[PDB]
């Protein structure tokens, strides 16, 4: 019964299929603009990429069906662009209207965020490892001193 | 190949859009 | 892995949402049109373009959401490793203090 365009329903069913019944699936919230924006930017990126991909692949068939009229080809490109934007517009409308568990971190869907977090945590890890290396050396020095002192 | 490589490639492609 | 499991799941839910939309709706409808268009060779080609366009977008969406999932899962592990190194740091500091105190009293 659930149709692919009913995003609110699909999303709630998918969560329920994947995770046990517990508190996390009890409060629900509409998504943030950056979640919507991140997802639509992914969709737009791939839509432009697909358009170029596909039109280049079928260039000869295209040019042979338009009898060399490259203006008509640009027109067909624009028609397909318009079809995809109308689709993406409904995707955005239905996603804005869907709900997600409130404990999720929607910024996890933003490549800018998770990329900048990863660079920082990698650097922080390297700094702390070196600090522990140094503390291990200091501790060793002190433990040697204690062993000598225990023997007077 | 790497996760960082893949991450940077996605970041670049999304920034090049709009 | 429980603090992040609902956020990781969100990425999979979205990936499944768009596979369902493209593979179980947009692409079947474009096929239904393309199979029906043997009289108009132009519209046959254009429906084929729709087919390829939806399949390309859907496959690439899945790959990019898997990228995002892999980054998050890897980041979460690194964050937990950072917690362990910081726990060890605090312990090394305390042990250094205790050993110094011991030297001070035995000296």
């Amino acid at each position: 019964s659930v149709r692919p365009w009913e995003f609110r329903k699909v999303i709630q069913a998918e969560y329920r299929e994947r995770l046990p019944r517990n508190y996390e699936l009890k409060h629900w919230k509409k998504p943030s603009k950056i979640m919507i924006g991140s997802i639509l930017r992914l969709l737009e990126t791939n839509t432009v990429s697909a358009l170029d991909s596909v039109f280049e692949k079928y260039e000869k068939e295209m040019n042979q069906m338009t009898h060399g009229d490259n203006n008509e080809v640009k027109r067909i490109y624009s028609k397909k662009e318009r079809l995809l934007e109308i689709i993406l517009t409904k995707i955005k409308k239905k996603l804005r209207q869907a709900k997600f568990p409130s404990r999720i971190s929607e910024r996890d869907l933003d490549i800018e965020y998770i990329y900048s977090k990863r660079q920082f945590i990698q650097n922080r890890y390297s700094q702390e490892l070196q600090n522990n290396e140094r503390l291990e050396a200091i501790l060793s020095r002190e433990q040697n001193l204690l062993e000598e002192t225990r023997k007077l | 190949q790497s996760i960082n490589d893949r991450a940077l490639s996605l970041l670049q492609r999304t920034r090049a859009t709009k | 892995l429980s603090s992040s499991i609902t956020s990781v799941t969100t990425i999979d839910v979205l990936s499944s949402l768009f596979i369902n939309l493209f593979e179980n709706d947009l692409i079947p409808q474009a096929l239904k049109d393309f199979n029906k268009s043997d009289d108009d060779q132009f519209r046959k080609l254009l429906y084929k373009l729709d087919l390829r366009l939806f399949q390309t977008i859907s496959d690439q969406m899945t790959r990019d959401l898997k990228d995002i999932l892999d980054i998050n899962v890897s980041n979460n592990e690194l964050c937990y490793q950072l917690k362990q190194v910081l726990a060890r740091k605090e312990d090394l500091n305390q042990q250094i203090i205790s050993v110094r105190n011991e030297i001070q009293e035995l000296k």
